[PDB]
C-alpha cells in the first residue's frame, strides 16, 4: 500500500488487495 | 411560434455497466473489443481501416519472419535453396512497408516463401513457436492484401494485432445500458490506476485461449500457457475486489480448438487426462479445469461460454446472453 503513484504489477496489485 | 420540447424528451440517463477484460495475451481480448464496435456501434469507417494496412503488412512481414527463424532453431530445410536468397531479401525489405506500402518485390518474396515445402513444413509445427494465429489469415490472401488499392476489411481489422500495454477503456451501449468496458492489455501500472479500474465493476470477462493446449514450453515460462492462465483466473476470481462481482469465462478459440484436439492429445496439457481426445470432452475438460478454481461462495457461480471472437455472429449471441445475465444479476 505505497503510494499511488508507484508502477505495479497486476499480481503485485492482487497480493496487496488480499 | 411552437415553444421547444423537453431537452431530455422524457428520457433518463442510461444505467451504467462496468466490464473487465481479462486475460492472458492472445487470449482474444482485443477482439472483443472490435467486436463489440462492430455489434453495439458503427464499425471501422473506411478512413479507420485504412489506417490498419500498416498494421496487417507489419503482422504479415513479423508472422512470415517468425517462422522462417523457426526454421533455423528447428533445423528445417527449404523445399528449394533459392529460397535462402528470398529470406534474406525478407530481412532487407522488412522496414519497407512502414509507409502502407508492400512493393511487388516484397509481395513475391513473401508469395515464394510461404508457398515452400519447408516453410509450410514448419508453418504445421507453429505449436513449437507459439506462432499467433492470425499468421495464415493473411500469408494465404496475400494476393489480395498486396495490391496497391487495398483497403482492410472488416474482418482485416478483427484479425490485426496492436500493442495494448496499459488499461484502454471503450464505451458501448446496449438495450438501453451504458457499458464502459476496460480491456487490461497489460501487466504493469501505476496503484492508483489498479485501484480505479477495479472499482464498481460489473461483470468480468475473462478470456482463455482453448488452442493453446498444444503450445511447447518456452524459456521465458515456468508453466504452460494454459496453467499460466488457470493461475491468473484464480487470482483474479478469489480477490477481495470481486467476491461479489458476475465472472463470465469465454472459452475462446474454440475453432482452432476443434482443428487442434483431432491430432494434438490434450495430455499435451494436462498429462493426467484419461478422456478422449475429442472436442466436446476435452473442451468439457478445460471448463471443469477453470471452472474448480472458483472457491467463492455457492452462489457465487461461473459464467461460462465457448466462443469464437473473431466470428461476429457467435459474439454477438453470446454477448446477448451475457447482457440478460448481468440484468438478471442486477
Ligand atoms: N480462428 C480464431 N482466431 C482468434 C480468435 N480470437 C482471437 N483470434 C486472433 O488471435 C490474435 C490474438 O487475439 P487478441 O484479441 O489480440 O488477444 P489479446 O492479446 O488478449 O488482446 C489475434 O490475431 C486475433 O485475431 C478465435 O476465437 N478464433
Amino acid at each position: 500500500g505505497s503510494p499511488g503513484s508507484e508502477v505495479v504489477t497486476l499480481q503485485q496489485f492482487l497480493e496487496e488487495s488480499n | 411560434l411552437v415553444p421547444r420540447g423537453s431537452h431530455m424528451d422524457g428520457e433518463k440517463a442510461a444505467k451504467e455497466v462496468k466490464l473487465l477484460l481479462l486475460g492472458a495475451g492472445e487470449s482474444g481480448k482485443s477482439t472483443i473489443v472490435k467486436q463489440m464496435k462492430i455489434i453495439h456501434e458503427d464499425g471501422y469507417s473506411e478512413d479507420e481501416c485504412k489506417q490498419y494496412k500498416v498494421v496487417v503488412y507489419s503482422n504479415t512481414i513479423q508472422s512470415i519472419i517468425a517462422i522462417i527463424r523457426a526454421m533455423g532453431r528447428l533445423k528445417i530445410d527449404f523445399g528449394e535453396a533459392a529460397r535462402a536468397d528470398d529470406a534474406r531479401q525478407l530481412f532487407v525489405l522488412a522496414g519497407s512497408a512502414e509507409e502502407g506500402v508492400m512493393t511487388s518485390e516484397l509481395a513475391g518474396v513473401i508469395k515464394r516463401l510461404w508457398r515452400d515445402g519447408g516453410v509450410q513444413a514448419c508453418f504445421s509445427r507453429s505449436r513449437e513457436y507459439q506462432l499467433n494465429d492470425s499468421a495464415s489469415y493473411y500469408l494465404n490472401d496475400l494476393d489480395r492484401i498486396s495490391q496497391t488499392n487495398y483497403i482492410p476489411t472488416q474482418q482485416d481489422v478483427l484479425r490485426t494485432r496492436v500493442k495494448t500495454t496499459g488499461i484502454v477503456e471503450t464505451h458501448f451501449t446496449f438495450k438501453e445500458l451504458y457499458f464502459k468496458m476496460f480491456d487490461v492489455g497489460g501487466q504493469r501500472s501505476e496503484r492508483k490506476k489498479w485501484i480505479h479500474c477495479f472499482e464498481g465493476v460489473t461483470a468480468i470477462i475473462f478470456c482463455v485461449a482453448l488452442s493453446d493446449y498444444d503450445l511447447v514450453l518456452a524459456e521465458d515460462e515456468e508453466m504452460n500457457r494454459m496453467h499460466e492462465s488457470m493461475k491468473l483466473f484464480d487470482s483474479i476470481c478469489n480477490n477481495k475486489w470481486f467476491t461479489d462481482t458476475s465472472i463470465i469465462l469465454f472459452l475462446n478459440k474454440k475453432d482452432l480448438f476443434e482443428e487442434k484436439i483431432k491430432r494434438s492429445p490434450l495430455t499435451i496439457c494436462y498429462p493426467e487426462y484419461t478422456g478422449s481426445n475429442t472436442y466436446e470432452e476435452a473442451a468439457a475438460y478445460i471448463q471443469c479445469q477453470f471452472e474448480d478454481l472458483n472457491r467463492r461462495k455457492d452462489t457465487k457461480e461461473v459464467y461460462t461460454h465457448f466462443t469464437c471472437a473473431t466470428d461476429t455472429k457467435n459474439v454477438q449471441f453470446v454477448f446477448d446472453a451475457v447482457t440478460d445475465v448481468i440484468i438478471k444479476n442486477n
